[PDB]
């Protein structure tokens, strides 16, 4: 199961406490050992 | 590859039949398709199971 918790709170990171709630529940079966990220470039 | 020459004035046993074979398997994924769970009414203020 691949779990994701998330929260979007409006305002180097600051200092405080905020608990994150479940977002999805995904019965995938997938194994993970590595990952990457994706960014939106500047072109115009 | 030969062809079936289906005409309506054939005999049963030479007429076309549509077949749908189903196949179930449970490889390793710990959830997927399963049928419906029925739910009855609901009472209140009673000791119930
Ligand atoms: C994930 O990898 C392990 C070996 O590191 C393997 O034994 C296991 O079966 C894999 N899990 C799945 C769901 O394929």
């Amino acid at each position: 199961y691949f779990k994701i918790y998330s929260k979007h709170t409006p305002i180097d990171l600051p200092q405080g406490f905020s608990a994150l709630e479940p977002l999805v529940d995904l019965p995938i079966g997938i194994n993970i050992t590595r990952f990457q990220t994706l960014l939106a470039l500047h072109r115009s | 590859l030969q062809s079936y020459g289906f005409r309506p004035t054939y005999g049963v046993g030479h007429q076309p039949y549509r077949v749908v074979v189903l196949s179930f398997e449970l490889l390793h994924a710990p959830a997927t398709v399963c049928g419906p769970k029925k739910s009855t009414n609901l009472v209140k203020n009673k000791c119930v199971n």
